[PDB]
């Protein structure tokens, strides 16, 4: 197919992103590189992170914290690094007996409650990343976790329990809402990340059947530091690992090629930062680097 | 056995208020006669109550109270299990916000002590509640029945002792031999009554003072 | 309600013969009363290999019956479905063999597409399973009442109709009066015999020839 | 911790051994090394696989098949890599639906049938080798699988039943011995094998946890292709591999180094095949190869 993310700018009507996959593979850096060539022909675009690693610190040299602002060479570059453990400290004792009664209940309501001040501005288009998938696919079962939680704690019921129980119905029919714009794909897209070896081909797969297994479709898949070779420059292991590349990567050839992207990205001699070196590394994701192979 | 199954296939396939008011003519012409005429009358009067809380029973908020029972005794073995339960639901959570907080490339050593010290706790967690809620479920299911058998046993005895004593006697020719039928069968002399109508019909003469409450609140 | 954790709980605080040899005296009259002396007694021979069914149940086993009444109709539906979900099955543990017999590392491609119709059809495995086992529970507890309506009412009828009708009159002068107080109930005239014994006490009489199947085979 | 494998040598009590992890990391390298270095002093070793990849066949240039034999070279070396699917030929209407009862049979009564023509000799210790672990992990499962199988079968009769009967009673005692010989850690032992990235330290530490769950120990761990720099030479992409690998490196530096042993080995030129070749790649699990690091 077409090897470039030329379909995601071409549609437009997009709203929602999501990027993922597995660590070791700088997802940070294809987020980036996602972000800043969608602002050429964007207006109002923001970025959203949640991992607990503070990257986008070591993306810009720039401290961020709660709230988002506009980072220097941009006019449209907003993000704010959150924690989930800030809800924890909103609720620093039934409550956290609540806790134990569902294993999961405060990372659910931050993210949406992060989701409302997300529809309070009018930004034109939203991206995202992720921690390993385990921890992250729950977000599509926060509803479900929502509706058991608020019956459970009308159940104990049988300070005011009233206001608690409107705001839990105000999460349940915001997310509610969320969740059906997810449905929608005609603004909510998925790209996922891999890299020439064998366990990352693995949970791609097993990634690319969950997500079938939900009805959310991809058209668009990545990978990443795919050496090619120096004319005339030659390191020996470099060779065989070359021809190891290749084996796996024509495998993937022989699965994507009807109807998916591949993009091909190639390692640098560094982690490339600053802004004009990341616009450099971002221009390969339209055009598209190709030696004679 | 539960009729209901069956009854989800039999698919498959192709007074009583006159009674009642005749019920409260006589709980009217027996609350006129202790005006002019005593410790039994009493006895059905704690039994309306009673059968008032059967009415407005919850049978869980019964245990609602029978937790501030076992709230209050400070020598209870389980109500001390219980703060200790909690107490180390406080440290589960605590090492669990340690744990969401960290990172899982630099602290990979300290990932590891924090999850192993995760599903250390989490498996104690539910043996308390296999322990306690057993013990919760099955004390409620005492004390069912020994609320039971002091309604049911006063339900009964009244009519085993002082039946042939009579209570009161009954206006003579007011009422057919077939209706004084009724009372020759406990054993009470003609002419008298026994205690059955109030046992199970006296429950309507509160059910419509049930229904002024239902005009308070509401 | 089981009355045994009840019993597991009460553990925390601190003729016959006779009557069984009489009324084998009187099966002796009885069987003897019948050579000197009708279709009322061939009702009663076939109630007793019923109940000797009914000792001798399979209640699956009747079913067990009931799965080649049902091998049976080619114009069945469900078994007709359960040759299509062998059929199913079959080229399911086809494609297993070639997954399990491929490798990991050479048809990826071809890897996936045999994963991928291998979860396709473990998901509509079991859907057949979830139709057909609940059909077939389904229509066992039909046959259950439906044979039980026929045992039954020949149990209770016998009783209802030819009750005043005699079936046979008792020699005179042999019972007290108040061993024929029995007569007097179902209004049989007095001196003759009603039908009771037959109908649960004759279950006895072939019950020590079961006994005698049970030396036959074992 | 001593970095070699002198304590699986001076035991000399031990006789059941289990080596896995994940692919992607040559484990029939790491197996022949250790049969080899262990037949210096032992009596009768025997090799077993089952894993679909003809393996040995590569490693020796001789085919094998379903019967033990001795290769050349050596007067000890025994191996016969099987398939579970003979059983299933075996196989090849009633019994096939056996198998729909419970989707795991045939697998394990072969497994049991290998373990008493294994049990049938008077060999002196034997070794493992494992396809991927949802696959493997399995076999502490098949004493419970088997008993629910006969159980069914016999509800199922409420051609002769009883034979069958009592060849699954045989299989039943057979494997409650076998794993009843597992528990014993004076004669079973069990190592793993990684490689520095992310993810095979990530589900190498998922097995850990795993085989603590059912109480057996370990105290050695291998890694490999741990590229140590040449003097004088240098390869500018190799120097940041390097350093990454380093990275996760003193990370396993800081878990293990209390009561588990690290292997070091680099990665050759070559795919080492020849009986010599694999010598030389076998001497460095005793004498661990050190630069000046
Ligand atoms: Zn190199």
């Amino acid at each position: 197919m077409e090897p470039t993310l030329q379909s995601i700018l071409d549609q437009r009507s997009l709203r929602w992103i999501f990027v993922g996959g597995k660590g070791g593979v700088g997802k940070t850096t294809t987020s980036c590189s996602l972000a800043i060539q969608l602002a050429k022909v964007r207006r109002s675009v923001l970025l959203l992170s949640t991992d607990p690693a503070h990257n986008l610190s070591d993306a810009f040299s720039q401290k961020f914290g709660k709230e988002a602002r506009l980072v220097e060479g941009f006019d449209n570059l907003y993000a704010m690094e959150i924690d989930p453990n800030g809800s924890m400290q909103d609720l620093l004792g039934v409550m956290q007996d609540l806790a134990y009664a569902i294993p999961g209940i405060d990372e659910a309501m931050s993210f949406a409650e992060v989701l409302k001040q997300v529809n309070s501005l009018s930004y034109e288009t939203i991206v995202f990343d992720t921690a390993p998938t385990g921890h992250t696919l729950r977000f599509l079962q926060f509803p479900t976790v929502l509706e058991k939680a608020l019956a459970k704690v009308s159940q104990l019921s049988g300070q005011t329990l009233s206001d608690v129980m409107e705001k839990l119905d105000s999460l349940r029919v915001t997310i509610s809402e969320v969740n059906a714009q997810f449905k929608d794909e005609r603004l909510t897209t998925f790209v996922c990340v891999c890299i020439p070896e064998f366990l990352s081909l693995y949970e791609t797969e097993r990634m690319i059947q969950e997500l079938a297994n939900y009805g959310i479709d991809t058209h668009c898949i990545v990978v990443n530091q795919l050496l090619f070779p120096k004319p005339g420059s030659d390191c020996e292991q470099c060779t065989a690992r070359r021809r190891m590349q290749k084996k796996y990567l024509d495998q993937i050839e022989e699965l994507y090629d009807e109807e998916f992207n591949v993009v091909k990205m190639p390692l640098l001699v560094e982690e490339v930062r600053g802004k004009e070196r990341l616009e450099k590394f971002s221009e390969m994701l339209i055009k598209p680097f190709v030696p004679p192979e | 056995v539960e009729q209901a199954i069956e009854l989800a296939l039999e698919f498959f396939p192709a007074g009583m208020t006159l009674w009642r008011d005749v019920m409260l003519a006589l709980f009217v012409l027996g609350a006129v006669a202790w005006w002019r005429a005593m410790s039994l009358l009493l006895v059905i009067f704690l039994l309306e109550l009673v059968v008032q809380l059967v009415n407005t029973i919850g049978a869980k908020t019964i245990n609602n109270l029978l937790w501030r029972f076992y709230l209050s005794i400070p020598g209870s073995p389980l109500a001390k299990d219980f703060a200790e339960q909690r107490a180390k639901q406080k440290e589960y959570l605590q090492v669990r916000h340690d744990l969401n907080a960290t990172s899982s490339q630099d602290e990979f050593a300290k990932w590891a002590r924090l999850q192993r010290k995760h599903d250390k706790l989490m498996d104690e967690l539910e043996k308390k509640k296999s322990q306690l809620d057993a013990h919760r479920t099955s004390f409620s299911r005492k004390l069912t029945i020994y609320r039971w058998i002091l309604t049911r046993g006063m339900q009964w005895f009244l009519c085993f002792w002082f039946s042939s004593q009579p209570m009161f006697w009954l206006p003579y020719g007011w009422f057919p031999y077939w209706v004084e039928w009724l009372v020759s069968f406990p054993n009470a002399p003609m002419g008298s009554v026994s205690i059955v109508v109030w046992q199970s019909a006296c429950s309507g003469v509160l059910a419509l003072v049930i229904e002024a409450v239902m005009a308070v609140v509401r």
